[PDB]
């Protein structure tokens, strides 16, 4: 499907190409295999991303990258990739509201749930090379808002930062007041325990 | 702005470093030094330090005061991402 | 994997005076059974038996069609 | 500094800026413009090939080692003997 | 400097003199093809190479959501404020911190060092 | 590698006709010897004049002689010791310039 | 020594089983393109490049010799697994490895020429970056650069070869019961035996 999505959205393809309208084109990647180029990235990728957030043609977990400085567009299909989901940020502001909260808190005789709200656009799957062309908040309402300009364009905020600790390491209290060889050692010693 | 001249025997990148390094082990030390001459007679950590039983000093600049920086193999921690350490750096920040 | 790779591994494979010839078409899988009748993963793990399900395969001879269902 | 300099190697790339390959066989018309009065000079009072080797020396590395000319000069027909030419500018 | 080509077989023109008229000729291996050239410069080597990457720089990085931009800066030739920067991004350099900027507004892309 | 120094030299040998010998004399002190290597007279009287319209120009030709002779004695070939009397009369010509006699 | 000197760097290339290094034209070449203006199209993007022409001009100082597509597949040819006795075989194993071995993603099949060219120029471009310092060498512990196999993945590449060697015992079954005429059967070929 993104193929043919591709082949729809004015991609010219490389037996197609003379060699010499290639300089100023970025050259499109699918699955590592280059498949054409293009002339209009920043449209092209606005639309891919628009798709795959309405989970129409493109689904939830393809990745879609950027570099801007070496001109490609590199999209994975692939299975393997491990991947994470953050929130979206639209201008400065959370696409996540407080329809979305209470929807939520009344999960129960309701069927909303978490693949309603990725549906929604409001939530993402990041991988880890997808991460790289994303500038990241740690807490909205402490980044989003106006400051001492550090940042004003953030592309993406955290559910929550301390989602970064495994199964052992979730259940050490205070764990950053601790020394981090405390924390592996404990992480170590949790499955050890008698219960 | 350029102005920075670089100290024989080193690169540009050696001198910033060092500067940078410089002034930051300056404030992790005047730290420890206040937290240390602010303590008390009646202190546990100083008791357990003063007569050597077990800690240090910075063990107890540390706890009181200041961490201090994070250092991989000799050198400040490094550009794992796109010329920046974590996703919620702007790129080429070198601040502390 | 279930879904997908075996049917693919399956069809992927190049297919084998008279002559003879063979093509295999599709695959299926039941529920997991004992021979000696459904097997429940406690009784599994009791007995010291493999928790496991039969594969079968869709198989047509021809001779220069005949065709052979869940092999 | 002297010892310093005595006790360090250096080779021409150490000191040299920019070098060209160019085809000049005519000593008096010389197709870079620059040397044009002491390549007269130097011809005016005396066969040869008609390709040339240009060197350039960056000025920063050759003042900062203390060097000359003509200590690169000697050094030239000291490595290579008599079998090249050699012609040089001065500071 | 550069290669060119010849018209009859489309490979490299290898230099070959010409012991006749004192003149620089470029011909290729494949066929008889003869030229003369303008450059009169077989060979150039620069070992400073201390490229300026105002020509590298594309104007496109002006839409990077990870770089920093300052409104300090305004551009020299369209008078936009905000303006992206970030420095040489270029492996073999052997020592520089220099910034480089980009201007953010569209079509403008001017792309100059202070 | 010590290569290069044969492949050098078998080029050069490749680059044969006979040197030309020395011929004796002019004003020039011991300008009759042959022992400077590629020196001729006229090479010499070359240098010399040279040295003596630069010492005229700041301004006799005793000078001029001491400063081709000088030179002669302490460069390694005669190609090399007309290089450094223009070098001389260079530094002559920075002299004049800077008013100096 | 003075011709390496002059020289300086050369590209080559590692095509899988052959039994050593193949230099870059040769290969490009042997897929069927023989001016080194189409070569250079294929590699270099833009020609207003002189620093990557220069680069790339040692090279192409190799195909002074190979101009042709025969010639080159002979010369890809002549270092198999096995070195033939004959010219012909050499040349349709050249052939077979560059159609079967080499890039096996870019495609398969017997048009798949016109775009090997273009990923094999892909990958000389960026060695030729990465030698102009003009982007960053790549590190194996960054972790957009892995995969994970989980038990999909795992499960069937281990699933592939035993119905391979299924596959294997019962033609080697039906070979048998065959070479006598009289009949055969299909229970009777299959090993689940393998399989479990
Ligand atoms: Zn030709
Ligand atoms: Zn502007």
């Amino acid at each position: 499907p993104i193929l043919e999505f591709l082949e729809e959205w004015s991609m010219e393809n490389l037996e197609e190409i003379s060699p010499a309208a290639i300089a100023d084109a970025t050259k499109i990647f699918v699955n590592g295999c280059w498949v054409g180029i293009h002339k209009d990235p920043e449209q092209l990728m606005n639309t891919l991303r628009k798709l795959r957030r309405q989970m129409d043609i493109i689904v939830s977990e393809v990745s879609m990258i950027r570099d801007i400085r070496e001109r490609e567009i590199r999209i994975y299909t692939d299975a393997g990739r491990i991947c994470r989901p953050l929130l979206i940020v639209e201008k400065q502001k959370l696409l996540l509201k407080k329809r979305h909260i209470d929807q939520l808190k009344e999960r129960e005789y309701n069927n909303y749930s978490w693949q309603d709200l990725v549906a929604s656009g409001v939530v993402e799957y990041i991988d880890t090379l997808e991460e790289e062309t994303v500038m990241l908040a740690m807490t909205p309402d402490d980044l989003q808002e106006k400051e001492v300009a550090y940042c004003s364009t953030y592309t993406h905020c955290e559910i929550h930062p301390s989602m970064i600790l495994g199964v052992c390491a979730s259940i050490i209290p205070f764990p950053d007041h601790n020394q981090s060889p405390r924390n592996t050692y404990q992480s170590a010693m949790g499955k050890q325990a008698m219960g | 702005n350029n102005e920075l001249e670089p100290t024989p025997g080193n690169t540009l990148r050696q001198t910033f470093e060092n500067q940078v390094n410089r002034i930051l082990n300056d404030a992790r030390d005047k730290t420890g030094s206040s937290a240390q001459k602010s303590l008390s007679e009646y202190n546990n950590f100083k008791s357990m330090v003063v007569s050597g039983a077990k800690g240090s000093k910075i063990n107890i600049s540390q706890v009181i005061a200041v961490v201090g920086q994070q250092n991989v193999e000799g050198k400040r921690i490094p550009f794992g991402f796109k010329h920046r350490t974590l996703p919620h750096f702007i790129k080429d920040d070198y601040g502390p | 994997f279930i879904q997908m790779s075996v049917q693919r591994i399956v069809e992927d494979a190049p297919p084998i005076p008279p002559r003879y010839l063979l093509k295999f078409e599709q695959i299926y899988l039941s529920k997991p059974t004992h021979w000696e009748s459904p097997m429940m993963p406690n009784e599994a793990r009791l007995r010291n038996l493999t928790y496991s399900a039969p594969l079968y395969v869709d198989i047509t001879k021809t001779v220069i069609q005949t065709q052979h269902q869940k092999t | 500094k002297d010892i310093l300099c005595r006790l360090e190697h250096t080779t021409l790339r150490k000191v040299t800026a920019n070098t060209a390959i160019y085809y000049d066989p005519n000593p008096q018309s010389t197709v870079v413009a620059e040397d044009q009065e002491w390549v007269n000079v130097y011809y005016e009072m005396p066969r040869i090939s008609p390709w040339l080797l240009r060197v350039e020396l960056d000025r920063k590395h050759m003042t900062d080692r203390k060097l000359t000319m003509e200590q690169i000069a000697e050094k030239i027909n000291a490595g290579f003997g008599d079998d090249l030419n050699c012609i040089f500018n001065d500071d | 400097v550069g290669i060119r080509f010849c018209q009859e077989c489309n490979n490299m023109l290898y230099p070959k003199e010409d012991k006749e008229n004192r003149i620089l000729l470029y011909a290729c291996r494949n066929c008889d093809y003869q030229q003369e050239a303008d450059n009169s410069c077989i060979y150039v080597n620069k070992i400073t190479h201390e490229v300026d990457e105002l020509t590298q720089i594309i104007a496109d990085v002006s839409q990077d959501p990870t770089l920093p931009r300052t409104e300090d800066h305004p551009c020299q030739k369209c008078g936009h404020k905000e303006a992206v920067f970030f420095q040489s991004h270029s492996a073999r350099a052997e020592d520089a911190m220099r910034l480089y900027y980009v201007c953010t507004a569209p079509h403008c892309g001017h792309r100059w060092t202070e | 590698k010590r290569e290069w120094n044969l492949f050098y030299q078998k080029q050069m040998q490749l680059r044969d006709p006979k040197i030309e010998e020395f011929v004796p004399p002019c004003p020039l002190k011991e300008a009759s010897s042959r022992r400077i290597p590629r020196l001729t007279v006229k090479a010499r009287e070359h240098c010399l004049r040279l040295l003596e319209e630069a010492l005229s120009s700041n301004r006799l030709r005793a000078k001029a002689v001491e400063l081709e002779h000088e030179t002669f004695r302490n460069a390694k070939v005669a190609n090399l010791y007309k290089a450094s009397v223009l070098k001389k009369v260079a530094d002559i010509h920075r002299a004049s310039k800077d008013g100096q006699p | 020594g003075a011709k390496k000197s002059a020289i300086g760097q050369r590209i080559v290339a590692t095509l899988p089983y052959i039994k050593q290094e193949v230099p870059i034209i040769i290969v490009f070449r042997a897929l069927g393109f023989v001016s080194d203006r189409d070569i250079l199209e294929h590699i270099i993007y833009d020609f207003e490049d002189p620093e990557m022409m220069e680069m790339v001009k040692p090279s192409l100082d190799e195909a002074f010799v190979i101009q042709e597509q025969n010639v080159a597949l002979n010369f890809i040819g002549s270092r198999g697994a096995k070195p033939g006795v004959t010219k012909e075989k050499r040349i349709k194993y050249a052939k077979e490895v560059l159609q079967k071995e080499m890039l096996p993603h870019v495609g398969v099949s017997d048009f798949c020429e016109t775009k090997k060219a273009y990923f094999l120029g892909y990958m000389v471009h960026r060695l030729l970056l990465a030698a102009l310092g003009r982007r960053e060498l790549d590190d194996r512990d960054h972790y957009g650069n892995k995969r994970l196999d989980l038990a999909g993945p795992l499960l069937a590449f281990l699933f592939r070869g035993m119905f391979k060697n299924l596959l294997k015992e019962v033609r080697i079954y039906a070979q048998k019961f065959i070479d006598r005429g009289k009949d055969f059967n299909l229970e009777l070929a299959i090993k689940t035996r393998i399989i479990s």
